[PDB]
């Protein structure tokens, strides 16, 4: 039920932006990163499960890896055969895919390093006694979590999250899901759940949707039209100025910054929107929708304080 | 005597075709020049491009790639004949000449996982990572013996039957004369060839994530023995064959397959660099000798806007200083260490990846991804000979190179302390009771750190914002605090640059398609204009390849400090140490020691090298002074 903005963000995440490499050799990732902080009642885990099931290549794990399956990749030389066995975690297993990381706030320090260096550069760099490799992890990170206190209390705004600016920068979009006060919403949710259970058209089945996503990703790589890029530049300038103003007014550094990573996140969302239609160029409508979704994400960067 | 061959039509045709291909005077002359080159260099192996062979003769290419052994024998006979024709006196020195291959192999370019039975006796090209590297043992091919009783001397010839059926009579080493007199082997007259066996493993990044590795055994004969070491990425071209077992009345179908390497080449084709280009570099250096450094700095990281001083420092790093090895063995390092301590999303990681892609021998390390023995050298036991062996680490590999340490701040204090010797004197001293070693790692460190609290709090001093001790910071000669400045104008600049780069598209190669997610095409890592074309979507700029070549040529030059620059640097260092050099409300980002004077000298030498000056002049000294002044102080606001 509900969560329409989150569902649109999930579709954008599934279709992804456009991976780019410039002449100098550098790379710009085309995979969106989504975070879903919210109360435990909501269906964040269910959304992650569906995303894993529907993605062409998708692995659903936890912050502390999984049972007998790690989160990132390690390499160990077998002393007898001397071969370097590469133990692959979720990130390397879902290369060119999606990693649905539930309980994102409960990771180890090594996992934190690996995710920091893999959410943006899409690579895991390992250097054991023998070799110095750089594994490839092209994966969109769909992370779930909960408030540090278990439930979000507005009285402690900007303190319900324990994540660092360095890790929140890596995220393209961040959503906050509350469940506080709506009797109408509660009755509708109960009706919908009881419906679902008893029942167990404009809806693309899972198989065709997965094939559609794969086809779009393989075929189309969009870009930005000049007018759309100019509009995005203006909106980004005003948004950064507003963030600066809010931070200076609150006299506290908001723990969810707006940065060039956010600019590129809007770019990637627009590219994904265009890719849905297979338009080799992104239009002002697509950039406006991307900005609207990033605004729904920004309803915690500025409004929360 | 036995069954000799009188005439052989196929062998004669093959040798004639190969001799024709090698004789190039009516053609361009590439291979005649190559043979002359190997004659001059005193070698006995020629690298022949399979592409050229296929171009001049398709039939010979197919025959060579599908039945390699006899085809390579014919090719080597033709090579020896051609070398004799050019000069017989040199051709007489070496018993045989060898033909290694290179270029593009269509379906014969495989990984150890894809090297299956179908490629037996064919020529294959396998790219992989070395795991095992046995000792270089001499293998006797011609043994001389002396009989003290009869004063006779004998020669026994052993054929290289590595993959052919071998009978004991061939391998019988003689010890007694015909009448059982004792024979003494004369080692000084016998002939031995170096032999080695290595193992090539499927590259960890290219191998499937789920499954275990796959490896192939490689035999390297003379001239190819010490070309590779464990952990290296190499391309081995050779014949995939079957090894005979041992004499036995019973056998299973199983056979032990190996690869007799005909050539081995380093993956680091970028580790190595025409008269046109040399003259181009000369004119580029001569024409604008003052702003050349600034132009190179701006063109270094084109995809990243601003960060002028950071890019200048990165250029100084890539150039490196001039080491001073004194008459007493004392060592003063020449490498240059940069620590980008910065707010999130300020392109420090992108600068790291740029240096990775550009510099030769650049090793990417991460905070907790390379701990201790993985980051520096190590000592292990063979587990077969029960003897201790060294194992090179990240920095030992990066010797005469760069180590890009992402998230350096989040390295354990243990590792950060272990790296001190590498930073200062460029070596790792490691010892276990069995074995003690002093490995050389003259690497330059490029670290990307974020400050405590995540974002640099400009109200607090740089000492507090940098969660590192002064002893560690002194290791980094340049320390750059890269803030995410909140200026709307600079924000406009950055946003415009970012959106232009995101809008850019490849020229012609792409028209709206998606980038793809390798054996089909030749592997780029092993693959064989001063300014860029002024595209408006990229510029609104020295070429990458020319920048690479120019930096390579300018690295070797060794400018010498002149008395005027020495006096200037000394005076500036005295001032920097003095308290007056920093006003009120400005805090030192790193204490100023004699390490900073060495930083000044190294930066001035790097600038002089950028200009190919041959002398570090007052211009270079002033530039180094300005960069140090910018880097070593920060203005704290209230
Ligand atoms: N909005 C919703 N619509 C329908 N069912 C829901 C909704 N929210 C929660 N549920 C049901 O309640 C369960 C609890 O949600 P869960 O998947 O555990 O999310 P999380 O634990 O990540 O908050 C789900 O399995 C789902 O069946
Ligand atoms: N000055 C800049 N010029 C160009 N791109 C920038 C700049 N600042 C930030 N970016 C963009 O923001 C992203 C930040 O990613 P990265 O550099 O990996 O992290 P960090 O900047 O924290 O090291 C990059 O993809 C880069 O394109
Ligand atoms: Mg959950
Ligand atoms: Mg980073």
């Amino acid at each position: 039920f509900g969560g329409t903005d989150m569902k649109k963000a999930i579709a954008c995440l599934l279709f992804g932006g456009s991976r780019k490499r410039l002449p100098d050799g550098l790379t710009r990732r085309g995979d969106i990163n989504l975070l879903m902080l919210g109360d435990p009642g909501t269906a964040k885990s269910q959304l992650l499960k569906f995303v894993e099931k529907c993605s062409p290549i998708g692995v659903y794990t936890s912050g502390k890896g999984s049972s007998a399956a790690g989160l990132t990749a390690s390499v160990m030389r077998d002393p007898s055969s001397r071969n370097f066995i590469m133990e692959g975690g979720a990130m390397v297993l879902a290369d060119g895919g999606v990693v649905c990381i539930d309980e994102f706030d409960k990771m180890r320090e090594d996992d934190r390093v690996a995710i920091h260096e893999a959410m943006e550069q899409q690579t895991i760099s390992i250097a054991k006694a023998g070799i110095t490799t750089t594994l490839n992890s092209r994966c969109s990170v769909l992370a779930a979590a909960n408030s540090v206190f278990g439930r979000w209390d507005e009285t402690k705004g900007e303190d319900n999250i324990d994540f660092m600016p360095t890790i929140l920068s890596r995220f393209d979009m961040i959503f906050i899901v509350k469940d506080e006060h709506n009797e109408e919403r509660d009755v509708m949710l109960a009706k919908h759940v009881i419906t679902l259970h008893v029942s167990a058209e404009g809806e693309i089945d899972l198989a065709k949707l997965k094939k559609f996503i794969a086809y779009c990703r393989v075929k189309c790589g969009p870009r930005l039209s000049a007018e759309a890029a100019e509009k995005l530049k203006n909106r980004y300038i005003i948004m950064r100025s507003g963030a600066r103003q809010h931070e200076r007014d609150s006299d506290r550094r908001s723990s969810i910054p707006i940065t060039v990573r956010q600019l590129e996140a809007i770019v990637r969302i627009a590219e994904a929107l265009s890719k849905m239609k297979l338009q080799p160029f992104a239009t002002e409508a697509d950039v406006e929708e991307a900005l609207r979704l990033f605004q729904v994400s920004t309803l915690d960067a500025a409004l929360s304080g | 005597a036995g069954t000799v061959v009188l005439d052989d039509v196929e062998l004669r045709e093959a040798q004639r075709d190969y001799l024709d291909f090698l004789d190039d005077e009516e053609d361009q002359g590439i291979y005649q020049s190559k043979v002359r080159e190997l004659i001059s260099d005193n070698q006995y192996r020629l690298i022949v491009n399979v592409n050229d062979l296929r171009r001049k003769n398709e039939k010979r290419a197919n025959r060579l790639l599908n039945n390699a052994f006899e085809e390579l024998v014919a090719f080597q006979r033709a090579l020896k004949d051609f070398v004799a024709s050019i000069d017989a006196t040199y051709a007489k020195q070496y018993e045989e000449f060898y033909v290694g291959l290179e270029g593009s192999f269509g379906s014969k370019h495989v990984s150890p996982r894809t090297l299956t039975s179908c490629f037996l006796s064919c020529v294959v090209c396998v790219e992989g990572i070395v795991t095992k590297c046995s000792l270089v043992r001499p293998k006797v091919v011609r043994s001389v013996h002396y009989c003290p009783a009869t004063k006779k001397t004998i020669e026994r010839r052993y054929s290289d039957l590595t993959t052919l059926v071998a009978f004991p009579s061939s391998s019988v080493y003689p010890t007694k004369d015909e009448e059982n007199n004792p024979l003494e082997t004369e080692y000084g007259l016998s002939v031995y060839k170096d032999h080695q066996t290595i193992t090539i493993q499927e590259m960890p990044e290219k191998a499937p994530a789920g499954q275990l590795p796959r490896s192939v055994d490689v035999i390297l004969d003379d001239d190819l023995v010490d070309k590779a070491k464990p952990g290296d990425r190499v391309q081995v071209v050779g014949t995939y064959r079957c090894l005979p077992g041992k004499k036995g009345g019973y056998t299973s179908g199983t056979f032990r397959t190996v690869l007799i390497a005909c050539n081995v080449k380093q993956m680091s084709k970028d580790a190595q660099p025409s008269a046109e280009d040399i003259a181009k570099i000369k004119k580029f250096s001569k024409t604008r000798s003052k702003d050349i450094f600034d132009q190179l700095a701006k063109s270094l990281a084109p995809s990243i806007h601003g960060h002028d001083y950071v890019k200048k420092a990165i250029l100084c790093l890539l150039l490196g200083g001039v080491e001073r090895d004194l008459e007493n063995g004392s060592h003063i390092r020449g490498d240059i260490n940069i620590l980008l301590i910065g707010d999130p999303s300020v392109a420090k990681s992108q600068l790291l990846r740029y240096v990775l892609c550009t510099a030769p021998r650049a090793i990417p390390t991460t905070g907790r991804g390379s701990s201790g023995v993985g980051l520096t050298a190590a000592v292990t036991t063979d587990q077969e000979t029960g003897e201790r062996r060294l194992e090179a680490g990240a920095m030992v590999l990066a010797d005469r190179g760069v180590v890009c340490i992402d998230e350096f701040d989040k390295m354990s204090d243990m590792d950060r302390t272990a790296i001190h010797e590498v930073m200062e004197q460029g070596r790792v001293t490691i010892a276990k009771a069995g074995i003690h070693a002093r490995l050389n790692a003259r690497c330059s460190v490029l670290a990307a750190a974020n400050p405590v609290y995540g974002r640099y709090d400009q109200y607090k001093t740089p000492m507090e914002n940098i969660g590192l001790q002064d002893s560690l910071l002194s290791r980094f000669d340049l320390l750059f605090i890269m803030l995410d400045q909140m200026d709307p104008e600079q924000d406009r600049e950055i946003s415009d640059h970012v959106l232009r780069m995101h809008r850019y598209r490849a020229p012609g190669e792409q028209d709206g398609d998606a980038m793809p997610l390798i054996l089909a095409t030749d592997d780029p890592n092993f693959s064989q204009q001063i300014y860029e074309k002024h595209d408006n979507l990229l510029h609104g700029m020295v070429s990458a390849a020319f920048m690479k070549k120019y930096i390579h040529v300018a690295k070797i030059i060794k400018p010498v400090l002149t008395q005027e620059s020495a006096t200037y640097i000394a005076e500036e260092y005295s001032r920097l140490r003095s308290q007056d050099s920093m006003s009120s409300d400005t805090a030192r980002t790193s204490p100023v020691t004699a390490r900073t004077l060495e930083t000044l000298i190294r930066l001035a030498t790097a600038h002089a090298k950028a200009r190919m000056s041959k002398t570090v002049d007052l211009q270079d000294a002033e530039e180094a002074v300005e960069l140090v002044q910018y880097a070593y102080f920060k203005k704290v606001l209230e």
